[PDB]
């Protein structure tokens, strides 16, 4: 037949296999994490094979194996789209997951439920694969909700932490707004096309309208934490560092960008939705970078960097460049996962300390971690020949040479400069200078698991963008001709951010103390958005839920109208009827009145 | 249908002639056997129903409800075993007799072929439920709950009886097949408006509809566990089945009279979800969630499109199973601590892991996690409502968000956090309780695997 | 003790015999609705050489 | 297997370009294909051969039920329950068959779009027109009849449409 | 005081008198056999047998029959050049409009 579909489905099945084995003594013992890691590595190789098959002849297939149910003229069946996006994203996700699982084997060694942690990680991976390979809207929604609820479970890993519980609930709330948008899109598509599958959707929607494309955009914004629905992603750092490295930054937050990429024909057909996507991405990346440049929690800094990169991807989608966004997704997955692993290594070595104000001296204290973090920050800022160069530089060049929003372009450039700035902040406050941690030095990073995982994600932060960009067919016309000052715009702004951040960090050694500014307070407090938008709407909704619906309507007026008024009327009438004194004279006079009335007024 | 009806009327003498320590075993075993026998009704045709005789017939809408009732009886028996340890033999046999009579009446109601017999049985179901509530409830408010339940139902249903006898006199027969084939349009006059009001209002009070729903929290909070299980899962579906049956003769007047009820149902979804957000009682939370789901089913039935009836049936079955499971979990927690306050007991995930897993699964099914039949029905209803109008999508989206909010809120409140220090009577979960939860949850996933069996006759 | 087993476990035949009786009654009711047997336009058919009723 | 009708499920002829390498490096795709054929395809082929040999030991057949044609609701008299029942059953069977026809056309359209790939907007325009015609006819026939649709309601809709068409034609050519 | 009332008894724990209790009955043998019959009948019989029975229920909904009929009609229609879907469900010759 063809070893393409068989091997793709085999990768999915072998991913699903260890979940079945969770009911066995292998799950009861302490070999389960290693078993899961081995399974993930084998899946990574078996997924590399179809990637080699695609890069030769560009083979793309769809498999509709199982027919679920036929709703009259609409057939829902289990269908997989093994196209370029799927066959390119599966190996990257499997590689990152393998590295994160080894890192978690090292990291969550003292956790009593490490087996359950690895089971949850594998379930998240399965749901993400379902989302990526889904061919119809219903299966895509299945994957969407699966990754959402797995994120909910893994954020609140420590059930006894109120902050973890509220972070998980907040993530669920924002993802449910995204799901509202997704359901709007699904309903419109079914109503106006009689199909939930991409083939018929693309065939019939030659000019996709504002309502379905806005539904898709809202779902993508909710999933990728764009402006308005962003705060859940920084708050999602309450979970263990492996969760932040694997789930959010690498593979889950790119779900909205991937969804917008999957509907790039419709996005091309529309213009207003493209403009809205561009503006949303620009404001998101600018705001998140501006918040990042002044944070003291390293995990939060990396989370805001991830949000800024997502905003850049959304900008790339808004300028009608779907494939550059996918390339950036892959490269960002690589170096962001490596950065999160390095931050987790630092945190673990310093006894669960997540403050750069207490980190210091780590350049010589932790050699390999320092090298890996430097390489990751160089790739993040767009070093001219690293993984981030083959995506970010092309994105900036395409934004410059486009009929786009001038404000959006300016905000994108400022966001790149701020990216360089917060990378400088992380490096300076974490590795340079003198120690600020407690005197008991427990620094030890000589674990083979940690070293090997960071090393594997480190070779992929140097030699992966080149291979990927040289092994993919040209899906877009290049921008060969451009002015010299526009060809090096990204480098100039990156160097300016480097220099300004370094100067402002060097000014902290002076024996001068000044109170903070309004701009500093705005930037450090996350723009005051979490405070206002997490206190006012919640208070008003929870107040109207009790004052108006429960007490005023249900407990008072709905009781007053039907049952209480009728009961009172019946009680009063019963009292009036039975209040007779039993006097024969009185009720015989009543008999006489009744007799007269019957005789006279009855004809 | 006699092959299913007679075994229940044999459950009665078996229960009354069994030994004192074997009543539960015999009742459970033979209820399971009757459920297995009733599974054969799922082999429905594609064009016309199964007409066994002049009195009983089975359809693609009746069969899943009959299977649900026959499956729900043994679970109620297990819960009764749980909470009726110290009762006397005669009172235990009376409780089992009430459950058996209720199941028999429900089976005959679902398989009745005429509207008057349907009404007679659908009103006959009131007596066992009222007796169970007002006799084996635990708190003082059970008498008030029984009064509210009985009088709401009767005030709803008496004009239905008047309308039914009037319809028979006018047309000739109340047989469903005849009134479907010989159906004629209903003119827009005051008399037709009031006949429509009689029938629809009866079934809406039974449903319930927002504004006519206080009896539901009153009865479900104060009823015993078996009463709550049967009230939420099956007795609420009598209104939906009746509306899906009675609307054949109400067109095209239904296209004009549906607006007040549609607005009431949608705003009631919103209001009851918001009420669920701020409830200090777990059973009240579950009851109001049931109200919201039934309001969604009302919206589907009133918009009355082929994609809305399938969603209505799927949502009815899924909600019945989910609400029964939630009530069972809440009853286990109550029996451990003897209080219905939600914030009284915490850390139950630390103290009882498997019950935490059951709570997680039940709450995930409640918030319509794909590809569960809850989500299937809700999505079909949402798509039909979107075709009807394009702001129903806004209302459904906000309702879905609040539903997820309160489901995860109750999960986090009960299971997560620091355990209460002074509560030291949390014994390990019983095999009976674990098996009850498993028997509640597995059929949901199996119906997810095979969804065409619960999508009604319009599939 | 065999009598005691019967004296205690004789109630376990009530539901099976009720099921058998219900099946018998269903067949007996079905035998009363044979007015259109082998007379419908869709399923009208000549009887086989060894056959007297299309269905029972 | 190809146990389906090619005319009912059309498929354009498959043109596969011949491999013309321009480099001396070996082909990992070719080597992996050889490995896959040696390790998977041959064992599954042997297993299928054994299973099909076992199936041919006892071969039995099943048939497609043929339904006779009966007079329809137009010929049925008013309040004639038996004829109305027969016509309603026939109409429901026809409705299901039409639904499956629409499904067949939609499957054709989806397969054509996926097959054409990057040039679908032009290549698979013949399936789009057939789907448009079938969808329009199906909508005109079984349009919004409601959840309680019936042959009588469909007949009433058709009569209304015929009256509207006749009035439009008269007011045009009058 | 207002009545000669019994004090509220303490709740009994089934695990105290029987550490192997399944929660069905306070009698050990009756509890064990109640658990066994519930598990066997319910899980094994109902779940497995009813699930496979429903899975292998005969196709009385005529889905496959409808698909085969649709294939036959499509083949006949497109072979002879006729439209795949007819314009009207009924025959205008048999339908008599009022005029
Ligand atoms: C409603 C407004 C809406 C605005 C929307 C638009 C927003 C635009 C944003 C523009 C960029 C903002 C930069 C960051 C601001 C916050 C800084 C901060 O909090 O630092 C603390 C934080 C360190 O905090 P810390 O170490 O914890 O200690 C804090 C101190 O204790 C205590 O800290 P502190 O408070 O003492 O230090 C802050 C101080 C020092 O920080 C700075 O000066 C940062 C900016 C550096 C200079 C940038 C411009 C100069 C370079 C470009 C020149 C033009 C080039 C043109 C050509 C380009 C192409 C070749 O800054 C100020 O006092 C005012 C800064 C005002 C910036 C302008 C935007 C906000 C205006 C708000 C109105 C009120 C202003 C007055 C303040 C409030 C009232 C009292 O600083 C950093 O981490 C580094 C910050 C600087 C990074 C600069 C990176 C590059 C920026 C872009 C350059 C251009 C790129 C190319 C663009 C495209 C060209 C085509
Ligand atoms: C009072 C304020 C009010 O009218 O609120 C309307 C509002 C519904 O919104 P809407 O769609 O604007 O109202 C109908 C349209 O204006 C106009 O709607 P339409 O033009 O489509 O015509 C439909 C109209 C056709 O008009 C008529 O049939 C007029 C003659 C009505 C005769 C009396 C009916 C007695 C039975 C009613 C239920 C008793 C329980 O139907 C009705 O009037 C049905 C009235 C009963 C609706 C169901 C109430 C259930 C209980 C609600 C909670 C109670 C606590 O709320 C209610 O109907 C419930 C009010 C509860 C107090
Ligand atoms: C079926 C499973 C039903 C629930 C579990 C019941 C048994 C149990 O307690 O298992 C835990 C327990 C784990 O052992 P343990 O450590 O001693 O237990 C302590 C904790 O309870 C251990 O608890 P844990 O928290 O560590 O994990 C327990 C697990 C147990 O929770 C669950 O399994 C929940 C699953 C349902 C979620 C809510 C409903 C949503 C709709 C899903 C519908 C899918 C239907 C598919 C067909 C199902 C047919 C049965 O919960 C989770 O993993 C968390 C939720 C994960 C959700 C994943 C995403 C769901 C949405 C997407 C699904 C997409 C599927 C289709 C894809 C289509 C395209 C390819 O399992 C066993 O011991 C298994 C042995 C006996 C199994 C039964 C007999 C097997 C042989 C025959
Ligand atoms: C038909 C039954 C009507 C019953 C009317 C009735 O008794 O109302 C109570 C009332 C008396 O109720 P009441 O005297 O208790 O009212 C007190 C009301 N507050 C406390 C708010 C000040 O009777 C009447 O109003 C007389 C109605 C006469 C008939 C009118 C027609
Ligand atoms: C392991 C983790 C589990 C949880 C997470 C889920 C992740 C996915 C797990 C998937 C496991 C199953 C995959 C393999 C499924 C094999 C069986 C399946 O293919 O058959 C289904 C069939 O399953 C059964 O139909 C489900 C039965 C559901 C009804 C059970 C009722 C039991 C009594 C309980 C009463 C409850 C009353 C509720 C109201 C009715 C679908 O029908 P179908 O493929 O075509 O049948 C093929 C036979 N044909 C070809 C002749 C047609
Ligand atoms: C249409 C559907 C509704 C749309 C949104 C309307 C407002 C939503 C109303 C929310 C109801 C509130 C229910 C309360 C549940 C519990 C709340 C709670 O847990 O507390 C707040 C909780 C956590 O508090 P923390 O800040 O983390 O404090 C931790 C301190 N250590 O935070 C929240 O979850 C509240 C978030 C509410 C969201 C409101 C903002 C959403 C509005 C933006 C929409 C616009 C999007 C723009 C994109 C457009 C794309 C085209
Ligand atoms: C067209 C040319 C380019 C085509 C794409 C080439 C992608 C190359 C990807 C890496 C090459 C494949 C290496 C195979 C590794 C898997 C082998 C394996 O299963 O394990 C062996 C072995 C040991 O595993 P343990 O976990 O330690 O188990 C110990 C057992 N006691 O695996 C290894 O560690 C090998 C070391 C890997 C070196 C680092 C490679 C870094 C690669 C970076 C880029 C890879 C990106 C992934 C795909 C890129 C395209 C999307
Ligand atoms: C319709 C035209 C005909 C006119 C006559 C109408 C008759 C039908 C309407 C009456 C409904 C029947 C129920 C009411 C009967 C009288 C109830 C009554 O006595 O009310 C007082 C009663 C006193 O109770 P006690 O036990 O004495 O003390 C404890 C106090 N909590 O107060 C109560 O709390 C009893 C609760 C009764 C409420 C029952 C719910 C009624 C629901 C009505 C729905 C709308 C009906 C439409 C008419
Ligand atoms: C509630 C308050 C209003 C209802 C009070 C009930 C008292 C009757 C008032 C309405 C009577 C309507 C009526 O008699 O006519 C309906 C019509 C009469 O027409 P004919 O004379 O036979 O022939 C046509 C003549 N040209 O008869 C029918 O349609 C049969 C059905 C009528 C039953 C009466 C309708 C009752 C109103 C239903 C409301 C239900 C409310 C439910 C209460 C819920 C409380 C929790």
């Amino acid at each position: 037949m063809n070893p393409f579909a068989s091997l793709t489905l085999t990768t999915l099945t072998i991913l699903t296999i260890p979940i079945m084995m969770s009911n066995s003594n292998i799950y009861k013992t302490n070999l389960y994490p290693n078993y899961v890691k081995t399974t993930v590595s084998y899946a990574f190789t078996l997924s590399l094979v179809p990637l080699l098959m695609f890069m030769h002849t560009g083979q793309e297939m769809i498999i509709s194996n199982w027919h679920w149910m036929t709703l009259q003229t609409v057939e829902l069946s289990l269908s997989f789209k093994m196209d370029y996006f799927s066959v390119m994203f599966i190996p990257v996700a499997l590689f990152v997951t393998w590295s994160i699982m080894e890192f978690s084997m090292w990291y969550m060694h003292s956790d009593p439920f490490i087996n359950r942690f690895f089971k949850y990680l594998l379930l998240f991976l399965i749901t993400m694969m379902i989302l990526v390979t889904a061919n119809n809207l219903f299966q895509l929604f299945i994957g969407w909700e699966g990754v959402g609820i797995m994120s909910f479970l893994l954020i609140g890993w420590w059930h006894g932490r109120t902050d973890a519980n509220t972070a998980a609930l907040q993530a669920i709330l924002y993802n449910r707004i995204g799901d509202i948008g997704f359901v709007l899109s699904m309903a419109w598509f079914l109503t106006h096309s009689n199909a939930w599958d991409l083939q018929q959707i693309f065939m019939l929607n030659n000019e996709c309208p504002n309502m379905p494309l806005i539904g898709l955009l809202l779902a993508a914004a909710g999933k990728s934490a764009q402006f308005g629905l962003h705060p859940w992603l920084p708050s999602a750092m309450e979970g263990p560092t492996p969760v932040s490295a694997l789930l959010h930054s690498s593979t889950m937050v790119v779900a909205g960008v991937f969804l917008l990429i999957r509907f790039y024909p419709l996005m091309e057909t529309n213009k207003l939705v493209q403009t809205m996507t561009l503006c949303l991405g620009a404001i998101t990346t600018l705001f998140t970078a501006l918040c990042a440049i002044t944070q003291n929690d390293i995990k939060k800094i990396v989370a805001f960097s991830t949000s800024s990169q997502l905003g850049l991807m959304m900008v790339t989608i808004g300028i009608n460049q779907p494939h550059l966004a996918f390339l950036h997704i892959c490269m960002h997955a690589f170096f962001k996962a490596m950065l999160f692993m390095c931050s987790g290594s630092i945190i673990h070595s310093l006894n669960d300390e997540q403050d750069i104000r207490k980190m210091g001296g780590l350049y010589k204290a932790m050699p390999f971690t320092t090298t890996a973090l430097i390489i990751g920050s160089l790739a993040l800022t767009g070093m001219p020949y690293l993984t981030g160069f083959y995506s970010k530089d092309l994105i900036i060049e395409a934004v410059n040479m486009s009929y786009t929003n001038a404000w959006a372009l300016l905000m994108t450039l400022i966001a790149t400069s701020l990216t360089a700035a917060y990378s400088t902040r992380i490096i300076f406050f974490a590795f340079l200078g003198k120690p600020r941690f407690p005197p008991l030095v427990l620094i030890n990073e000589n674990n083979p698991l940690l070293i090997n995982s960071i090393k594997r994600l480190l070779i992929g932060s140097i030699f992966a963008g080149f291979i990927i960009s040289n092994n993919i067919p040209p899906m877009t016309v290049p921008n060969t001709t451009m002015p010299l000052y526009m060809k090096m715009t990204a480098l100039i702004v990156t160097i300016m951010g480097f220099m300004l951040a370094l100067e402002l960090n060097n000014t902290t050694y002076y024996l001068k103390f000044k109170y903070p500014s309004q701009t500093y307070k705005f930037s450090n407090m996350l723009g005051y958005y979490p405070s206002i938008m997490h206190r006012l709407p919640t208070y008003h909704n929870l107040s109207m839920s009790q004052k108006s619906a429960s007490s005023l309507l249900d407990l008072i007026w709905l009781e007053t109208i039907l049952p209480k008024t009728t009961s009172f009327i019946q009680m009063k009438m019963s009292i009036m009827v039975s209040n007779q004194k039993g006097l024969i004279k009185l009720y015989f006079l009543s008999f006489l009145i009744t007799i007269m009335i019957s005789m006279t007024l009855f004809n | 249908m006699l092959k299913i009806i007679i075994p229940t009327t044999m459950l009665l003498p078996m229960t009354w002639m069994s030994k004192h320590n074997m009543i539960w075993i015999n009742a459970t075993v033979h209820s399971l056997l009757i459920s297995l026998i009733s599974l054969s009704l799922l082999n429905q045709l594609g064009e016309n129903s199964l007409n066994f005789s002049l009195t009983f017939f089975s359809d693609s809408l009746s069969a899943p409800l009959l299977v649900l009732t026959t499956w729900l009886l043994p679970l109620m028996l297990m819960a009764s075993q749980s909470h009726l340890s110290k009762e006397t033999t005669t009172r235990k046999k009376l409780y089992i007799t009430m459950l058996i009579l209720l199941q028999l009446f429900l089976i005959m109601t679902f398989t009745a072929t005429e509207l008057i017999l349907f009404y007679i049985l659908f009103e006959a179901t009131l007596v066992p439920t009222l007796i169970i509530i007002t006799r084996w409830g635990n708190q003082t408010e059970r008498l008030n709950a029984g009064l509210y339940f009985l009088f709401y139902t009767l005030a709803g249903s008496l004009p239905l009886l008047v309308a039914l006898v009037y319809i028979q006199n006018t047309t000739g027969s109340l047989n469903f097949l005849i009134i479907h084939y010989w159906s004629h349009p209903l003119s827009n006059s005051w008399s037709n408006i009031f006949m429509w009001l009689a029938c629809i209002m009866a079934f809406m009070v039974k449903m319930p509809l927002y504004g006519l729903h206080l009896w539901l929290p009153k009865a479900h909070v104060e009823a015993p566990i078996a009463g709550s299980m049967v009230l939420a899962a099956v007795l609420l579906k009598l209104g939906g089945y009746g509306m899906m049956r009675i609307t054949t003769i109400l067109n095209p007047l239904t296209n004009y009279m549906a607006y007040p009820f549609l607005m009431l149902s949608m705003w009631g979804m919103i209001m009851t979800s918001s009420i669920c957000l701020r409830q200090t009682d777990l059973k009240s939370l579950i009851a109001y969630s049931s109200v919201s789901h039934m309001a969604l089913v009302i919206v589907a039935i009133m918009i009355q499109t082929p994609w809305s009836f399938m969603g209505a049936t799927a949502l009815m079955i899924a909600h019945g199973l989910t609400s029964s499971m939630l009530f069972c979990l809440a009853n286990t927690n109550y029996e451990r601590v003897h209080s219905r306050t939600m914030i009284l007991a915490r850390g139950l995930q630390t103290l009882l892991p498997l019950m935490a897993t059951w709570w997680l699964v039940a709450s995930l099914t409640n918030l319509a996690l794909p590809p569960s039949i809850n989500l299937i029905g809700e999505l079909f209803i949402i798509t039909a409502s979107f075709s009807w109008s394009n702001i129903t999508i806004i209302l459904m989206g906000m309702n879905m968000m609040i539903t997820a909010l309160y489901s995860l809120y109750m999960l986090i409140t009960t299971q997560r956090g620091k355990y209460t220090h002074h509560i030291n009577n949390i014994k390990p979960s019983f095999t009976r309780e674990n098996a009850l939860m498993a028997l509640h949850i597995l059929p949901l996933l199996l119906l997810t695997l095979n969804p065409k069996m619960i999508l009604g006759p319009l599939y | 003790n065999v009598l005691q087993i019967v004296r205690d476990h004789w109630v376990h035949i009530l539901v099976p015999v009720g099921f058998v009786f219900g099946c018998y009654l269903d067949r007996r009711s079905d035998e009363k609705l044979t007015a259109f047997r082998n007379k419908s336009l869709l399923f009208k058919r000549e009887l086989r050489p060894n056959e007297e009723v299309t269905w029972k | 297997p190809d146990s389906w009708d090619k005319d009912v499920y059309p498929e354009p002829p498959r043109r596969t370009p011949a491999p013309a390498p321009q480099t001396s490096l070996p082909n990992p795709v070719t080597y992996l294909t050889k490995i896959f054929d040696l390790l998977v395809d041959r064992p599954v082929t042997l297993a299928r051969e054994f299973i099909e040999q076992q199936h041919a030991k006892n071969r039995y057949y099943y048939y497609h039920r043929e339904f006779r044609r009966v007079p329809d609701i137009t010929e049925c008299e008013e309040k004639d329950i038996l004829c109305m029942f027969e016509a309603e059953m026939q109409w429901r069977r026809d409705y299901k068959v039409d639904q499956e026809i629409v499904n067949i056309i939609q499957e054709r359209l989806k397969a054509c779009q996926q097959r054409e790939g990057e040039s679908y907007r032009q290549n698979c325009a013949k399936e789009l027109e057939q789907f448009t015609q079938v969808s329009k006819a199906f909508q005109d026939r079984y349009s919004d009849l409601g959840a309680h649709y019936s042959a009588r309601k469909c007949l009433a809709k058709q009569k209304q449409r015929m009256l509207a068409e006749r009035k439009a034609a008269k007011e045009a050519a009058a | 005081i207002r009545l000669q009332e019994d004090p509220d008894p303490e709740d009994e724990n089934l695990y105290e008198k029987n550490p192997d209790s399944h929660g069905y009955d306070k009698d050990p043998i009756v509890d064990l056999w109640n658990m066994r019959v519930v598990f066997f009948f319910g899980f094994s019989i109902v779940l497995v047998l009813g699930s496979t029975f429903v899975a292998y229920l005969p196709d009385y909904r005529m889905q496959e029959w409808a698909r085969r009929e649709a294939e036959r009609l499509v083949k006949y229609r497109e072979a002879n050049g006729l439209p795949l879907m007819e314009s009207n469900c009924f025959d205008p010759n048999k339908i008599q409009l009022p005029e």
